[PDB]
């Protein structure tokens, strides 16, 4: 019995979701000056898919805290 | 060219863009649905004897037709405007009263002091036929009601795009007319039956009907379009519990108003009733002039976007 | 006692809800920079399309996440 | 007896909530360049419409959730 | 007397309070949008009206699973 | 005739009444704004603006709507 | 009983604050622009006073399901 | 009986500070665009104090709401 | 017993640190455009001095209802 | 009990937290306005740091209540 | 025993808000700042002062997390 | 085991989620500034990476509280 | 007798979480007015590094009091 398993999930839905929340807040400016800078120049694209995805990092460690959790859940 | 009923709902009409010629005129359905909600969204029959004595007003303004004129909205309304509108607010305000005569709890839960009207607990009164506050059957009761006004507009709305189509060999808007209504019935099916109910077999037939008309008209008219649309209708079918809501909004303002007013003169005065009763109309203006305009606005939005939409303009 | 169920279903509610408000929160300034360069260029539509669509990994894992939830209990 | 329906209903108010929170945040931003790019042009109004379709995936990945979550009830 | 009565309603609350929530995110940049198209033009009151009143399928998602879970009760 | 349930299905109702106002008042804050800088620019926008500020009030209605749902299975 | 009176005084409480914190937020952005059409013309006090009062209907919506709250008690 | 009184006084707190919180996100906006035409104008003092002291009806309210918890408590 | 101290102590908190946050929203605003006046003109320190200093009302009803309780407790 | 010294450290803790957040947002706009008077001209230095200075009663305000929540203790 | 555990939760509680609102306040004192030092390399002294002058709120909260600790 | 493992489980998840989200903060303005001036120059690619990578420290020391609670529990 | 060591797990992640979403919030600005200046210059990257890496005390303090209570666990 307990409240275990159900604040186990309770906990890695926070840090999945907080994760996910931080990366889109960074996402979206990156994402409007890689837009802005494609519009202007077409020869950008590169740095601004690396520019994009380089905070993906965030919701990379958000998802190995989730399945730490998982594992001992 | 409408019947002299119908003629200061023109304005209304024609508020907004002219119709595309070739096409029926949607404006006598303005009187018979717009004051009819209105009167149920009000139904304070002490509020409606504020709105005839401002049309009276205005019916003086008429007679002293020389413009009236409102450097605070800067509005001109000569001869015609204000003819238009005092026909307008008295069409509307005798549905007002009407209304109110089923939302008997008059100018507020005045019934403290001296009980005219009567709770089902007090039979020697006159009754109340919905009991406003109440919430086991008065709640249902208008909520189906509010659905049923939904669902008579929009299978009005797409039998008369089904028939424009017809008419002016518009046939993708025929099918796409034949295919919403199929599917909104389909799926006023499908909430009759979530909503608990036995027999769900024969409505499953009549979903799958419908289910397959929208699918011919996809179909047909397959270009992206289609099932967003009748997902914003569905929604369009579910905006019509605003005439309820706001209701209930203006039955709680006016009921706790007036138990605030016999708060301060029964039950600490017990002769300070002509106070209380200044204190309550006090706040009874504020309200009123704060809340009318919205709950004059809601029932000609819903007209002017649902039906509006759907039919042409 | 035991309430495990039901916490886990609010565990997965918080992660899939919280993931599609970053989302959101990225796609809001990436579709307004990619709606401005489609009106000014009518043919960036390649570029702003992706940019909008990479943030919809956020909800991806969000989902997972809750499938992963849903399929524990 | 158990409380454990009001629970699962919490997550799925949450989830329902949060992910119609995000899809408004992104409709704000995209639906006023939308409007701006159809007062200046007019002509691209099926980009702007597409741009503020695209973002409804989030509330109906929420809706699907929240069906899951109904079902186990 | 059962506590899930309760904790459904908080859930169907949280769930209509946060959908009008997002609503009136986009609506208020959408309706700021077209306000000043309506200033400029005079005549984009249709495109106006449909972009604002088009993010309100947020809310109504939000009413109907709130009614589903009312029904529940 | 509840217990805790009764108190919180008035949490549910408070937080629905208060999260669609708050809502409400997040919209009509830009769109009062814009209608105001029109009033004051033209002084013939007054039923535009004055339409475009009370048409968001439907969702501190329906919350409204939803609270009072409540207190019926109050 | 008196958790449950507790719990109304807590609903009741959120309603009304909440309610107070939607028409503050109306209420700043509109009375920028008022006191700033008013500094400019001094004859828009009228309209301005009309922009800022009418928000005040949520205020009123609260407090009202704060009283009937009350009355419950 | 405890809990009772502890969460009537968890109500009107959370009541008067909410409306506090309205009433200072009024008076900031409100307050800048007075001082700043106080300052260029130099007579319009009296419109811009009425402006500012005008939306702490909010706090108003929630004190009347905080008294009333209060004379239950 | 001790939770009625102990839920007095947390709304007393919750009251003056929400009133403390909104007298920080308004003052943020209000100093800003005071110090600009104060750095333009050097003669509008009476008045924006004034304006800085009305919204600590917000706090002052913040402490009353926290000595409120005080008291109370 | 064995619940309340702990509820009233946790209403303390909020109300030092809440009122420090609130004055450091007030300072955040107005230490920005008085460093870009310094920068314009360095005799403001006294009127900047007294308008910096001043919305330390909100924290003072709040570290006055949480020394009489600790004098409960 | 949860009185230990609810003590542990208001002392974080304090210092992370303290926390945020000093990131905030230094946010735009710290933007303002560098924006200044461009031609105020002279006057970077005062830029400086500006931005270490919030951090009374974390030394209040820090003294409430010790007083609370204190009472742990 | 019970309800301090699920805690803990919340604890860790809060930790992470929120570290996650304040170096999402901070990476969007500095990556957007780094879009730009990479769009300007080119030249300025190690300087943005190093300024959009140093945030990261913030998820660093998250996910050591994490693993030192993993360790723990 | 157990149960306090989940709770005082949660406010260690509190804290650690709060600390780095403040300093996010600061180094977010801050960091975009360096690279502002790096792209400008080129030669004031010490005092843009000291001004980047200065708030960084706040999640020094956060993983103290982190450390403080895990050595209390």
């Amino acid at each position: 019995g307990g409240l275990d398993r159900g604040l186990i999930a309770v906990g890695m839905g926070l840090a999945v979701g907080l994760a996910a929340l931080g990366t889109g807040v960074a996402q979206a400016r990156i994402g409007a000056a890689g837009v802005g800078a494609i519009a202007e120049d077409r020869s950008n694209f590169g740095t601004a898919l690396i520019f994009l995805l380089l905070p993906e990092t965030l919701v990379i460690f958000g998802l190995l805290i989730a399945f730490i959790l998982n594992g001992r859940l | 060219d409408n019947p002299p009923w119908a003629k200061p709902f023109e304005l209304l009409v024609s508020f907004l863009n002219t119709p595309k010629y070739g096409t029926f005129d949607p404006t006598p359905v303005v009187p018979v649905f717009f004051p009819f909600w209105f009167g149920m969204i009000v139904g304070d029959i002490g509020y409606a004897l504020l709105f005839y004595l401002v049309g009276r007003w205005l019916s003086g303004y008429v007679k002293r037709n020389e413009p009236l004129v409102i450097d605070l909205f800067a509005l001109k309304l000569k001869p015609q405007v204000i003819g238009k509108l005092v026909h307008i607010l008295n069409w509307m305000v005798f549905w007002t009263v009407v209304w109110g005569v089923i939302y008997g709890e008059f100018f507020g839960t005045f019934l403290e002091h001296l009980g005219v009207f009567g709770t089902p607990e007090h039979p020697g009164l006159i009754p109340i036929l919905i009991h406003r506050i109440d919430t086991a059957k008065t709640a249902n009761l208008l909520i189906l009601l509010s659905v049923a006004f939904g669902v008579v507009l929009v299978f009005f709305g797409l039998a008369l795009r089904a028939y424009l189509g017809l008419k002016h060999r518009h046939m993708a808007h025929f099918w796409e007319g034949v295919g919403y209504l199929g599917g909104l019935v389909g799926v006023l099916a499908l909430a009759a039956s979530y909503l608990g109910n036995l027999q769900a077999g024969w409505l499953q037939g009549l979903m799958y009907l419908g289910f397959g008309v929208f699918l011919l008209a996809v179909l047909m008219s397959r270009i992206w379009l289609m099932i967003p649309e009748i997902f914003t209708q569905a929604g369009h079918i579910l905006s019509h519990i605003r005439i309820y809501a706001v209701g209930a909004a203006g039955g709680i303002l006016a009921g706790l108003l007036t138990d605030v007013g016999f708060a301060l003169a029964e039950r600490l005065g017990l002769l300070g009733v002509l106070l209380g009763l200044l204190v309550a109309g006090v706040l009874h203006l504020l309200i009123l002039l704060l809340t009318t305009l919205g709950h004059m606005l809601q029932p000609i939005r819903l007209l002017w976007v649902e039906f509006f939409t759907k039919f042409g303009f």
